[PDB]
């Protein structure tokens, strides 16, 4: 990687902080920062070729459809799924939440009820948790779960799947342990019970090359601001054939083919599923995002934050006191570097490492099952992103020691 | 200057001068699709010939024009043959203007080359070749 | 000042394919962004861009006050408190998390059996289709008011009883340009203790909006079409009604205690907000708020007005054109819905377009209303604050010129 | 970084005052850091004779409860009351107020955290746990 090329395309990357130090962003598992190219490409989008998608037919509505079509296709290209495949949301929450609804719904053939059995992980953030838990509410259905290994990862042999199971639902790579997930293995199990799949795919897209044919996965999630994309934009992939069996979520003008006072009729798939106005701009700013890591190329941006973290565990590790949550091995593992400080509360040793300029999420990190399974109640994490660098890691190790000195 | 490019004479003839409207009998298939058309398919005896389209609906110049043209290519055609006009069309009007037709497989068709530059009257021109392939798919399997 | 606000806006300056500049009369479907908010976007992405509501970094901090300051200055804006307003993707979406909370059986206020649901014939799909699939899913009905022959809602074409539980309407119409009798549909609505969801997605841009004086217990309105963002909507509940009210969407951000088993859920509006925000569109949309705000809506309104009058005057002077909707400016704003007669609207807009004039050709999303006129499809003008009187004159000379050529 | 840590506050921290819950009490709340904290009030009910508090936290939250107790315990209800106004108004200041040491006494140590809004919260956790505590242990007077 040219690692000083790629920095100087992120502004941010070079303000001073209220301590007088450069930035240090080791938070991009929470949000991750933009780089001009996807700055620009929505400013010339909005400066030039505005108008109303789909609903026509004068020119501006022209070029507005082919960028948003055109987008689509890119950001489909960049993770391996058909373009048709691809329903934009306003984030991976609400995709998850989508597929969480419909799986409800008595319109659709593989919809759950009374006897069927949900599976979730304790791995999971919350967004892949709560609308399970919502879902099993509405209709009756049960919901299990997989449990954590002491090293943070998914544990196999903790729950059995029997023929009640219609749905088993897990992350693709962890928020906090940094575990990647053994997918393939999951999806056979999953098909032994006829149940669908569904993978948070929010902490992978951005960090690895993500093939989701290749993955075999029936839905997907992920968020277009983790991956250096704009906010408010998330997008839902789902196998061609299912999304044509699917009833809509959201409805109103757009995803509707006939109406009356009476009813109404769907459009087709991916249509169905986007209800209103798209949020074009962003659309148009995330396909420039993937073309950008599309660029770099995702198993150098993986080799290179595989470099980073390693280089955190065994810095860290390195520290008395200080513990990680998730593997210290490098196998089957990335981003983000999740510990502990004994003696110093998560709290404090952000304030120390803010303090040097150094920006690391406290908390639970929308994991509080994850946290109460090691009995935590909060950890400090630090995740990676391309534009990060090796400075930037012993900035972190220097910061945690000096949280343990000015409390210890 | 650049409105008669897209409107062309053959266009606003048709448009004025339909022909084979009004929807007739007897007919081996029938759809509707939405500008709107319904539009019939008549095969012949043995089944390898288009006898008759016959359709009725309302629409824009455009889309009215381009199922008079229809009728008129395709109405004597072998069944092959027809499915081969229109697929000639389809990719015509879907080239963004890259690809002219051929005056030997569409006829007055190519008389829609310069809609492919308006995307969103490609649809307008679509209507009643995307009709007919669905009628004449139809009427094939009613045979 | 119009030379002064179209010089903020970079698109309009752009010449359009047949050689002549862009005359955007379309801003009903979404309107342009000036500088002024491309620039307080950008601003904040490549100085403040950080997670909200987490702990505890600096960049954090400030993304939460960005964050929490634009919310209050769109509340200001629209005349609500700054907790009665929550993020949606769209208003489409506002319109819809209602309408699933309305079925929702933790909700005192939840539609069943028996209920009856109020819509209109007027009504924009996003406020029609959610209210369909909500009697679709708790067996409870859907009824609603008719139009009249001049495009408004017909206040005599349906009684309420006490089974109404929900009235919802518009504010202001995307075809026929009216303007709605809010506080007699509200002052009925109560007789049945029935809620009301007012959408007031052409009204908010167009004219001053006070939700609190409305006396409405929801609204939904949409950042881009008000100068905003693309990606942002927002749903305005009453502080009271919110408290009541079940989450929609679930995840992150949204919730107070969680295990395995089930949670708890944060206060609103943080209740109805699952996930990362529309952070940088809340700062783009407050920025618009606080253009809006310095031109002044009632000046705004007077502009657009204007435009409008002058549009159904130039429209009426044309043999065969005629305007769906009021040809009155009473009670009545943008847009300028027409057909002309001999000539299909795909054809008028073609034309339109040919000399640079952009208008929607279509049902706008509208088709019951439509189809109560007997009409597939009309053309559409709508009006911004930056839009002329030269741009109505285009309109007019643009209608003509597709008569004279078909 | 010492301006927020003040000796004071890693004094409290280190050293907490009238840590661990105790007999009687009038009323217990649960707050989230997080604390459990009883008041006990006098037999005419007309001040604090004790709060008792228990719970994991950072060391401003800490810190802060234990300055609370400080505070508080021996105040006429009214007055208690008013002190956690003055905290509440000073930490969410930004900055811009110092706060009153006649009043809230080692609570002024923390005017150096209003300029961190992340930690604010940290702060108040004690204080707005004792003021529910304290309505609570009055109604049930
Ligand atoms: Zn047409
Ligand atoms: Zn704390």
């Amino acid at each position: 990687l040219d690692l000083a090329a790629i920095r100087a395309d992120f502004p941010i990357l070079k303000r001073i902080m209220r301590g007088g130090n450069p930035l240090a962003y080791l938070d991009s598992g929470a949000t991750s920062q933009r780089p001009l190219q996807v700055l620009d490409a929505e400013r010339e989008f909005l400066t030039a070729s505005n108008g109303a998608v789909h609903r026509g037919a004068h020119q501006l509505m022209e070029e507005a459809t082919d960028a948003y079509e055109q987008g689509r296709a890119d950001i489909a290209l960049f993770v391996g799924a058909d373009t048709d495949e691809l329903v934009f949301t306003k984030n991976a929450t609400e995709a998850l939440n989508l597929v969480s609804y419909v799986l409800g719904d008595s319109r659709f053939e593989r919809a759950v009820g009374p006897g069927d059995v949900i599976v979730t992980t304790e791995l999971e953030h919350h967004a892949n948790l709560i609308p399970w838990q919502e879902l099993a509410r509405r209709t009756g259905a049960t919901l299990r779960w997989y449990g954590v290994t002491d090293d943070g990862r998914i544990d196999l042999d903790s729950l059995y799947l029997d023929d009640r199971v219609k749905v088993v639902a897990f992350t693709h790579h962890s928020n906090v342990t940094g575990v990647l997930t053994p997918v393939s293995e999951l999806v056979s199990r999953a098909h032994q019970s006829g149940a669908l799949t569904v993978l948070d795919a929010c902490q992978s897209v951005p960090h690895q090359p993500v093939d989701l044919h290749e993955l075999g996965v029936d839905f997907a999630a992920f968020s277009g601001h983790k991956m250096l994309g704009p906010n408010g934009i998330g997008v839902l992939y789902g196998r061609r054939e299912l999304l044509a069996q699917m009833p809509p979520f959201l409805t109103g003008g757009s995803m509707i083919e006939t109406v009356t006072m009476e009813g109404a009729t769907y459009a087709p798939a991916p249509q169905r599923f986007e209800a209103g106005t798209p949020m074009t701009s962003q659309v148009v700013g995330l396909a420039a995002a993937a073309r950008y890591l599309g660029a770099i190329g995702m198993a150098a941006v993986e080799a290179h934050e595989r470099e980073l973290v390693a280089a955190a565990i065994e810095g860290l590790s390195g520290i008395d006191g200080v513990r990680i949550l998730g593997p210290t091995s490098m196998r089957d593992r990335g981003s983000p570097v999740a510990f502990v400080v004994e003696g110093v509360h998560a709290h404090d040793v952000g304030q120390v490492l803010d303090d040097g300029g150094v920006a690391v999420r406290v908390g639970h990190h929308c994991a509080l099952p994850l946290h109460r399974r090691f009995g935590l109640a909060a950890t400090a994490r630090a995740s990676f992103a391309v534009y990060n660098t090796a400075d930037e890691v012993d900035r972190l190790v220097a910061g945690v020691r000096r949280s343990r000195h000015f409390f210890g | 200057l650049r409105l008669e490019q897209i409107y062309q004479d053959v266009i606003l003839d048709h448009y004025k001068h339909p022909q084979h409207r009004g929807l007739r009998e007897p007919f081996g298939a029938q759809v509707y699709h939405v500008d709107e058309v319904t539009l019939r398919v008549a095969l012949s005896e043995d089944g390898t010939r288009v006898t008759d389209v016959s359709y009725d609906g309302q629409g824009c110049s455009i889309s009215q024009a381009a199922t008079s043209v229809l009728t008129e290519q395709v109405i004597g055609q072998r069944v092959p043959r027809a499915l081969n006009i229109v697929d000639a069309f389809t990719e015509m009007v879907s080239s963004r203007g890259t690809v002219p037709g051929d005056e030997d497989v569409l006829g007055d068709g190519v008389a829609f080359a310069g809609v492919a530059k308006y995307p969103a009257r490609v649809k307008c021109a679509l209507l009643g070749w995307m009709a007919f392939k669905d009628a004449l798919a139809q009427a094939s399997e009613a045979f």
